[PDB]
RNA sequence: GAUUGACAUUCUUGAUUUUGUGGGUGGUGGUGCAU
């Protein structure tokens, strides 16, 4: 009798709700079909044919003329910074332990920045990086392209003629590797394809030549992928 | 007279549940007599579903004048009757999503709801509800700046302080006008309303959440009067963090 | 010419834009204290 009470009362109020909803939909349908364009009789007989608001619009237009900005996104302590730093360190160290246990089109950068010697090259690379990623509303293919061009560029730069300014070479290649790693932290999935193709093509270099296709940029190629 | 099927429309829209709408009440924009015809429908009765779809069509035909025509006479105060008559103060998801469909047209939404909600009857609980439903969804940015401007030049009410507190944990990119507005907010609270009022932890957290990162257009005399602001209003939770934002901010 | 209302395709709204690049978690909450 308890289950019949629940079932009977719910079916009774459910049928009441269904009858009421069907009646309301029928009223909407009939009132539509008798008042939609049947109100064209009354459409012509009976017809009908800010200082604080201007202050608010003035403030809106003044902010539209001149504004400024807010620093960065948040406010928190260096203790929380050290906590999150140790958290990221512990997570990445345990992840590496678990992994152990189980603009430029490869000659356009040459044609562009084949002017100065060493210091301006990193500056032109940073200028191309500032050109792409700042206004990057669609910049992905040019992005990954000039990552690949920077890798190939240190490849065809690393062993040309190093008996000119050695320390300028050393500082510009060190700075080039720092800026390469620091930009390619966010971009692995376009650079690693080019590294794979470089492996596949230096194997074909070794396939023909006995030893002398092993240009001495391959040493620093192995070194920089061991860096990144 | 009007064509007067509006008895049938009012009878079905008293307890409307689900389905389709009468298309005279869909093309009620393109007939010249919308306010004069709802004045003879007289829907003091309401369904929350037709509140939602009616404010959808009312956004589709609201300007300043139309917003004054419908929303500033009976529907805002119907929302007020809903919050006072809800005994546990449960303003429904119906009413809330009606407000979120209502918040679209920003042309005179200030006089649409924010001008007549500081009329009377706004307590701090209705105020934190209204600031919550404002901070939920999309907002006009320049009108948020203008809103902070006029609501800070408005007289002092703790509903307006929690309003402006939510509008400043919006985490904006602040114009000069609103930064100068906040430094004369400090010039407004002085020995102002330091002897005539006292400001506990809610006002404290309001200006602390201002000073979290709202400091990137601040020179050294502004740092000096913020320094004597906290020196006058010394709480327990000011020292390291507001000294940190004082050493953190720039010009 | 962005989005809004669509008289099934063709006109009554106007920067709330639109798209990316990023990114804050999202509070109509319960539980001592003066009510």
């Amino acid at each position: 009798k308890k289950t019949k009470a629940e079932v009977m009362k719910e079916v009774i109020a459910k049928s009441k709700f269904y009858k009421q909803e069907r009646q309301k939909a029928q009223g909407i349908m009939e009132d539509q079909i008798d008042n939609l364009d049947d109100n064209f009789e009354d459409v012509m007989s009976e017809l009908m044919m800010t200082d604080l608001d201007k202050e608010y619009d003035i403030k809106v237009k003044e902010l539209q003329l001149d504004k400024r900005a807010a620093p960065s996104d948040r406010t928190k302590t260096e203790e929380e910074k050290n906590a999150e730093a140790e958290e990221k360190k512990r997570e990445l160290e345990q992840q590496r332990l678990d992994r152990m246990n189980g603009r430029t089109h490869d000659a356009l950068l040459d044609q562009v920045k084949k002017l100065d010697l060493d210091d301006h090259p990193k500056i032109v690379k940073n200028i191309i990086k500032a050109y792409q990623p700042k206004l990057a509303e669609g910049n992905k293919e040019k992005l990954g392209k000039f990552t690949a061009v920077l890798l190939r560029h240190i490849i065809f730069l690393s062993n040309q003629n190093y008996l000119k300014n050695v320390q300028s070479f050393k500082r510009t290649q060190n700075a080039l590797i720092s800026i390469l790693k620091s930009l390619s932290e966010k971009y692995n999935r376009e650079l690693s394809e080019e590294c794979r193709d470089y492996i596949n093509e230096m194997q074909a270099r070794y396939k023909k030549n006995h030893f002398d296709a092993l240009s001495n940029g391959d040493l620093v190629f192995f070194s920089i992928i061991g860096i990144l | 007279k009007v064509i007067k099927a509006y008895t049938t429309v009012g009878s079905i829209l008293k307890t409307w549940t689900h389905g389709k709408l009468p298309k005279l009440f869909k093309v009620i924009p393109s007939l010249r007599n919308w306010q004069d015809v709802i004045y003879v429908t007289n829907p003091e009765e309401w369904s929350p579903h037709v509140v939602y779809e009616a404010t959808k069509l009312f956004v589709s035909n609201l300007t300043a004048k139309e917003s004054q025509k419908f929303i500033n006479l009976i529907l805002l105060e119907r929302f007020r009757d809903n919050i006072e008559t809800s005994e546990d103060h449960s303003l429904n998801y119906h009413i809330y999503r009606a407000v979120k469909k209502s918040l679209y047209k920003p042309s005179a939404f200030f006089k649409g709801f924010l001008f007549p909600l500081v009329e009377t009857g706004c307590n701090v609980r209705e105020a934190t509800i209204a600031g919550s439903v404002l901070a939920k969804v999309s907002v006009p940015a320049l009108h948020s700046s203008a809103a902070l401007s006029y609501l800070l030049r408005l007289p002092f009410s703790p509903p307006t302080t929690v309003f402006i507190k939510i509008l400043l944990d919006k985490k904006y990119a602040l114009p000069y006008q609103t930064v100068d507005d906040c430094v004369y907010y400090f010039m407004r609270f002085r020995i102002g309303e330091d002897a005539t009022r006292v400001l506990p932890v809610i006002w404290h957290k309001a200006f602390l959440t201002f000073a979290q990162r709202y400091k990137n257009d601040i020179t050294q005399d502004q740092r000096d009067f913020l320094l004597e602001t906290v020196r006058q209003r010394g709480h327990k939770d000011i020292g390291p963090e507001i000294r940190r934002e004082l050493l953190a901010g720039a010009s």
